[PDB]
């Protein structure tokens, strides 16, 4: 990938392995990145005490 | 803007309805108010203020107290009528069930929605319904949707007549004024008859005391609903404001002047036309209301029913679009010259339906010989009066002293205009309009902001000039 | 030139060089050449907004809350109130049974 | 503070001056701790907007030995437990044993 | 959590794009139900941020070079006019917006 | 006398602005303005940014998932009335800026 | 999570020799490693999945183009690339063929596959009235069309058509430009605007399938809705209703003659 | 006993013939506040006549 | 202040407190209503397995309405006193 | 530039460094090394 | 005059935010505590979430016993 990456920056080659990847991080079991994206469909907050016509207290 | 307005150089009536029957009964005292055929009453001004105000206190004798509701299954009398001028004059509030289907399920349902004093109904209802794919007119026996109703009747114990609770399961039930026609001469004996005539008391009629006190924006009316809004608005409420002035609202395009005889098709006395629009029309403004056949559904008095427009001389008749296809099936027996005293028909359409096509307004004209026709469109809140339309010159004034903007959902008193061609709630202002609208939980409101204007809650949209076309309830 | 924060002095210390950069040396400048009639040249403060905001008199929220609430609390008395007269019937000929 | 359930950010208050309690010792810069004073005097607002940290150093600043670089041995004021005793106590920062390799004098 | 207003000047690292980017008012996690720790770290929090992003990387995307990266210089607003009053009219076509 | 010349000056707070300063009963000096520009809506604003100095979408309805399944679920939380798909917090603060006449006369 | 079998205890060597509560089990510093590295020896089994997060959004119309649905794309990303089109176009569809004989018609093919990736997917995010799938044909089609849909119902074609020498790394960009002309054209084009604006303003969302890894924002919906808060700095809007002062117009420059002078 | 509403007796509380003819929808003491209003007009619509 | 519970007078039983006595007798018609009700030894002692009810006016509403008995403690008009939709035997 | 307190205040932080340092694992070729060719449906075996 | 109409009064279908016999209700002002504001559901809680604070003032809310209070 990289080859056709780097004539779309119009630089050479080997520069691009610096544009790129700017640091090797790399992974272990003691420092991995979030496993699982974060869930997007969050549950939906509700009166307190399952109140139904809103809720006047917190 | 999505904004549309009337002009506002048309005077307002305010008053009670028990007021703008005094001053008619002394500036126009013996001329007809209402003429019918199918009851033999020649009405003048002098009789609805003497037969209200001697039925009003026929109520009061038989338990009915002001803020009580009660209920009417009346089909398309002229009793009919001075109920609600009774029920105005003590402010209990008149509920106008369509008789037009009825059955003891859907009596066991008003009985427990509006909870009456009084039940208003008779023994026989003409009831329509199709045999052979053809409308035919069957006379319903009324008397056996109240037994089955009412199990306590048929279950009569010598001390019956004087229990607390007639019916334990509707202890609201007071009296069921029975409404039959009757030929015997000796009439009913005063065990079974509340008395109408008479002065009803000794220093001072108690009505013009007791209609000091109610206010002429509270409710008199409680006429039912073909397509509600949504789930909550079961019956629409009007007061006395909203709907003396359907009337000289009404009563003021058609310019009814004295000496007016202007028809109704019957079947009508369920929605607004024939409960406000018709008559207060014909009350407020000196003019004559003659209903026509008792009835209209059915193709064999269609025939019959032109017959009683033409000898009782009528200068123009309401009534929806569904009552003049059965002119007009007919209007062919009958020669040009039988609506010589026409000159216009009135189409109350509903603010939903659709536009009824000038081809078929061409159609009416074209049969009926009128100088115009005048289409008045708009929900059955507003009285069905926002737009009207006439047939030559098509274009639609919104009536006079009526505003409709439509707003954004968000606030209510600050909501704001939205861009004419979005829909969403929308906000009517009138006289005629009303706000408030029965239900099971009882008399209820709608919201009336800080500026006079009353959300129907019914989601429209407004475009370019007059034109309010209504929607249903968004539900993404 | 942006307003400096509370817990920065404000004091112009006069006309001097760059005194343009001298926020309060800036629009007090340009304050007298209102009073002495100058034409100001150069741009206005240029108060930046989002895609959400909202006006100032804007459209409130609360009492449009409770005057739903209510219809929510109406709308369901409403339905729960079918054959309300039929049902407290035959509460009581059970209650008169015990 | 605002009730909504989403709230996207805007250039200024969306409905007015924040309200609240809370809302009125962020309007005035103080931390939102100022609202478990019971006397709030002009110099407590002084005293809490931090306009400079009551915060020394262990021994003086030339005699100063390890190397702290931009700490103080600040105060916490704690409330105590269940019956709410104000206490207060010198927090430290955590010095540790540098052992460094300064490659300039090629030793650790 | 940020009360006030105020617009910083990002300068970007690979493009020096001076792109300025603003800080809305997102108001207070709620003080009904209080919660120590999402409060006092999100006032301490805000001094970093309004003394122009003392302990955070910016992560902002470019306009000259779209894309988002971390590389962005938060230049005060007197050390920006020294820059933009130092760029002759074109560059500032490049740089400037 | 020690404001040479007209120094603008803000619109009162939004409570004023509900009771007096738009209100026509008073005759107040915004009933004017109010009625003439402000009340009417931006003219690409839909049904739900009615509000919004300028419609923050290109399209009324919600915009993402979450602005979605939230008023999916707030419209039927609310029985479904008309207006209820716009989402409103559950709890009222019971502030006194927030408080216009309930009742009154118009 | 299927990795959520953390034993609760751990090797290390229990600090603080005397005794006490809370000794010997796990810390949420090793509750995260053997959550990792039991995610790995899944990740070999390939019984790990990634739809765990995802599991509301409805899970999009698989086809043999359309894996540009599957993928998990990373919000940073979906940032960047922020195409917008004409609103009332209500879908995209790129379909492309499976294996191009002529050298050319691998070319566009290529551009294709890469504009059925790159560019299809923000537009979803980004626009959310428009439907965009991609279907792979299989034949030897040496040319893939667009079916660009409006509102309206009527559609176009944007014959996918790269140059020779470009590459594919801009073939794209060219027919995005060929897109993003067409949507606006075509929504220019169109009639009678009062019914489009009904039903724009009520297309339900189509971009629910997306799969957005959202990477440093996920602490609260406010972030989550990051790219639609768009600053607009310098806001203009020069149209004011202005309220000239009619009575006593005048008046102003006519009065205080300052200390009457030696006439008066 | 353990009622709350005791049958209208003899005592000069609000407007019971308006607290009948008003609507349920609204809260109490917006309409204790509106059958005034209401009662308040229908004390002027009784000194004009 | 300790002295926590009182001595002087402890009443042999007491009414308000026995496992059910106190029972909020709140509205079926879901109006959030409540008339706190101690029942009487008729229903005391559980000659009652059903739970108590009866005919009370509801102030909201102003009509008698079922009064269905439940503890006193508790929202009174949680997400489970909403009422099914039903289309009514009236409209078209 | 910045120290995180907090773990979750670094698993974001990994998050940023992530993209900015190793970027090549955030391009739509990367995205789709499953798919450069045929889904693994419709190949031989 | 101008025949403009106008209802006289406006019916909103809210309801009260103060009833008498609830303790916290009312109207409270735009910088009073909210309705049981830093409680967080509990009893004067407002005193337990205060060793949770970072730090408090120098005089912050300390003990106090109502004598003659
Ligand atoms: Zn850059």
């Amino acid at each position: 990938v990289l080859p056709t990456k780097a004539q779309e920056m119009g630089c050479t080659l080997d520069e691009a392995r610096r544009v790129y990847r700017q640091a090797i991080m790399t992974e272990t079991p003691t420092w991995h990145r979030p496993l699982q994206c974060p869930t997007v469909k969050q549950e939906v907050q509700e009166p307190r005490d399952q109140r139904w016509p809103a809720s006047p207290k917190w | 803007y999505s904004e549309v307005k009337g002009t506002c150089g048309t005077p307002v009536l305010d008053q009670l309805i028990g007021y703008y029957v005094n001053i008619q009964s002394r500036k126009m005292y013996y001329k007809d108010f209402l003429r019918i055929e199918h009851q033999a009453v020649r009405w003048a001004f002098a009789d609805i203020r003497k037969n209200s105000e001697a039925l009003a206190h026929g109520l009061l004798q038989t338990g009915v107290r002001p803020g009580d509701r009660v209920l009417a299954i009346q089909p398309c009398n002229c009793e009919t009528f001075v109920l609600q001028l009774s029920c105005a004059k003590i402010g209990a509030l008149l509920c106008i069930v369509p008789q037009d289907t009825i059955s003891a399920d859907k009596l066991r349902f008003y009985l427990n929605e509006f909870q009456p004093r009084h039940l208003v109904a008779r023994e026989w209802i003409n009831v329509p319904e199709m045999k052979q794919g053809e409308l035919v007119e069957r006379n319903m026996h009324f008397w056996d949707t109240i037994y089955n109703v009412i199990p306590e009747l048929g279950l009569s114990y010598p001390g019956q007549k004087f229990q607390w609770v007639h019916s334990q399961e509707f202890y609201y039930l007071k009296k069921i004024i029975i409404t039959d026609h009757n030929m015997n001469l000796l009439g009913v004996t005063p065990m079974r008859k509340m008395l109408v005539w008479g002065p009803f008391s000794y220093y001072e009629q108690r009505l013009r005391r007791l209609s000091a006190l109610l206010h002429p924006d509270d409710p008199v009316l409680a006429l039912e609903d073909p397509n509600p809004a949504m789930e909550d608005k079961l019956h629409i409420t009007y007061s006395h404001r909203n709907c003396v002035n359907a009337g000289f609202l009404f009563g003021q395009l058609m310019q009814l002047k004295a000496e007016t005889r202007f028809g109704v098709m019957p079947n009508h006395h369920t929605d607004p036309i024939g409960a406000i629009i018709a008559p207060y029309a014909a009350l407020t403004s000196g003019a004559v209301l003659v209903h026509i056949h008792s009835d209209m559904f059915t193709d064999d008095h269609a025939i019959n029913g032109i017959e009683k427009l033409c000898v009782e001389e009528v200068e123009t008749l309401v009534g929806r679009k569904a009552d003049f296809d059965l002119i007009l099936k007919h209007a062919g027996n009958f020669d040009a010259d039988q609506f010589e005293h026409l000159r216009s028909v009135v189409i109350f359409e509903d603010g939903i339906e659709a536009p009824v096509s000038e081809e078929y307004l061409n159609k009416l004209s074209k049969a009926l010989s009128l100088d115009d026709v005048y289409v008045f469109r708009g929900p059955i809140e507003a009285s069905y009066m926002l737009t009207w339309r006439t047939l030559k010159k098509g274009s639609q004034g919104m009536v006079p002293h009526v505003e409709a903007k439509v707003v954004g959902d968000r606030g209510t008193s600050d909501a704001k205009v939205l861009v004419a061609g979005t829909r969403g709630n929308l906000r009517l202002k009138g006289p005629h309009v009303t706000a408030g609208y029965y239900n099971n939980a009882g008399l209820m409101t709608e919201l009336i902001d800080e500026h006079g204007f009353a959300s129907t809650s019914r989601e429209a949209m407004i475009d370019g000039k007059d034109n309010i076309t209504l929607m249903s309830a968004q539900t993404y | 030139v942006p307003r400096p924060p509370q817990r920065i002095r404000a004091q112009s210390e006069g006309v001097v060089g760059r005194w343009y950069t001298n926020y309060w040396t800036l629009h007090s400048v340009r304050y007298q050449c209102q009073l002495a009639g100058v034409e100001w040249q150069f741009g206005e403060r240029q108060r930046p907004r989002t895609n959400y905001d909202e006006p100032h008199m804007y459209t409130d929220f609360e009492e449009t809350k409770a005057i739903r609430d209510y219809r929510s609390r109406w709308i369901n008395v409403n339905r729960s109130l079918v054959g309300m007269s039929r049902r407290m019937k035959e509460s009581e000929e059970e209650a008169r049974y015990l | 503070f605002s009730t909504f359930a989403l709230n996207p950010e805007t250039s200024r208050a969306p409905h007015g001056p924040p309200r609240g309690l809370i809302n009125r010792y962020i309007s005035m810069g103080l931390p939102p701790w100022a609202a478990w004073c019971n006397r709030v005097n002009r110099h407590a607002l002084y005293r809490m907007s931090d306009v400079s940290p009551r915060s020394f150093l262990p021994k003086a600043p030339h005699e100063m030995d390890v190397i702290w670089m931009n700490e103080r041995v600040r105060e916490r004021v704690r409330t105590s437990r269940q019956v709410q005793h104000v206490y207060r106590q010198l927090k430290y920062p955590f010095v540790k044993t540098g052992i460094h390799y300064s490659d300039t004098l090629d030793h650790w | 959590s940020n009360r006030f207003f105020q617009k910083f000047y990002l300068r970007c690292g690979n493009c020096s794009a001076i792109q300025r980017s603003a800080q809305g008012y997102q108001p207070i996690a709620n003080p009904i139900l209080f919660k120590s720790d999402e409060h006092c770290r999100n006032y301490h929090d805000e001094q970093r941020r309004a003394a122009g992003y003392s302990g955070m990387v910016v992560t902002c995307r470019c306009h000259r070079c779209e894309r988002v990266h971390s590389n962005w210089k938060v230049l005060d607003a007197q050390q920006f006019l020294d820059a933009k009053l130092r760029m002759t009219p074109e560059e500032r076509a490049q740089r400037l917006w | 006398e020690e404001f040479p010349t007209f120094m603008e000056q803000e619109l009162p707070e939004r409570k004023g602005l509900e009771n007096f300063a738009t209100n026509s009963r008073k005759r107040g000096w915004l009933a004017q303005w109010y009625e003439d520009e402000s009340r009417y809506a931006h003219p690409g604003a839909g049904r739900r940014t009615a509000h919004y100095i300028r419609p923050p979408t290109d399209r009324d309805f919600p915009a993402t998932i979450e602005e979605y399944e939230l008023a999916k679920h707030h419209q039927k939380w609310h029985l479904n009335q008309p207006g209820s798909a716009t989402v409103l917090p559950w709890h009222s603060l019971n502030t006194a800026d927030m408080a216009r006449r309930s009742a009154g006369r118009l | 999570e299927q990795v959520q079998d953390v034993p609760t205890s751990t090797d290390r060597k229990p600090t603080g020799m005397h005794r006490g509560p809370g000794k010997r089990q796990t810390a949420p510093k090793e509750a995260a490693q053997y959550q990792f590295i039991k995610k790995w020896d899944l990740q070999m089994r390939e019984t790990w999945d990634e739809l765990e997060p995802f599991k509301g959004l409805p899970k999009p119309k698989v086809q043999f183009g359309n894996e540009a649905a599957e993928v998990i794309w990373p919000y940073a990303l979906l940032l960047e690339n922020v195409i917008k089109v004409h609103p009332y176009t209500k879908s995209i569809y790129v379909y492309y063929s499976q294996r191009q004989s002529t050298p050319l018609g691998e070319l566009a093919a290529r551009v294709a596959k890469r504009v059925s990736q790159a560019y299809l997917i923000p537009i979803t995010f980004h626009n959310s009235h428009v439907y965009v799938e991609a279907e792979m044909l299989l034949e030897y089609s040496e040319t893939p069309w667009v079916v660009v849909h409006c509102l309206d119902g009527t559609h176009k074609l944007i014959p996918v058509k790269p140059q020779a020498g470009q590459t594919v790394k801009e073939g794209a960009e060219e027919v995005l430009n060929g897109i993003v002309s067409a949507c606006n054209e075509i929504g220019s084009a169109v009639k009678n605007p009062k019914e489009v604006m009904r039903l724009l303003s009520e297309r339900p969302l189509q971009n629910q399938y997306v799969r957005v890894n959202y990477q440093w924002y996920g602490d609260t919906p406010e972030e989550r809705m990051s790219h639609l808060v768009k600053w607009d700095y310098e806001p203009e809007e020069v149209v004011p209703q202005l309220r000239n002062r009619t009575q006593h117009v005048l008046d102003w420059m006519n009065y205080d003659g300052n200390l009457p002078t030696h006439n008066s | 006993h353990h009622n709350s509403s005791l049958p209208y007796a003899k005592h000069d509380t609000n407007n019971v013939l308006a607290m009948r003819l008003f609507p349920v929808n609204v809260g109490v003491r917006a309409r204790t506040e509106a059958i005034r209003i209401r009662t308040d007009d229908c004390l002027q619509r009784l000194r004009d006549a | 202040r300790l002295k926590k519970r009182m001595v002087g007078f402890i009443p042999k039983v007491i009414p308000r407190k026995i496992r059910n006595n106190m029972v909020a007798l709140r509205s079926e018609a879901n109006t959030g209503h409540m008339e706190g009700y101690i029942k009487t030894e008729a229903e005391r002692l559980d000659a009652t397995g059903r739970k108590l009810q009866k005919t009370m006016w509801d102030p909201v509403l102003q009509r008698y309405t079922l009064m269905k008995e439940t503890k006193v403690r508790g929202p009174f008009l949680t997400k489970s006193n909403i009422a099914r939709k039903v289309d009514f035997p009236v409209g078209a | 530039e910045e120290i995180p307190k907090t773990p979750h205040a670094y698993k974001k932080l990994l998050e940023k460094q992530s993209y900015t340092e190793e970027r090549w694992k955030y391009t739509i070729e990367y995205l789709f090394r499953k798919y450069e060719a045929d889904p693994p449906e419709l190949q031989d075996k | 005059a101008s025949q403009r109409w106008l209802p006289l009064q406006t019916l909103k279908p809210m309801g009260h935010n103060w009833s008498a016999a609830t303790r916290s209700s009312g109207v409270r002002g735009p910088h009073m505590q909210l309705m049981q504001e830093r409680l967080d559901q509990k009893g004067f809680g407002w005193k337990r979430k205060s060793r949770s604070l970072w730090q408090q003032d120098v005089a912050t809310a300390g003990f106090r016993p109502h004598r003659y209070f």
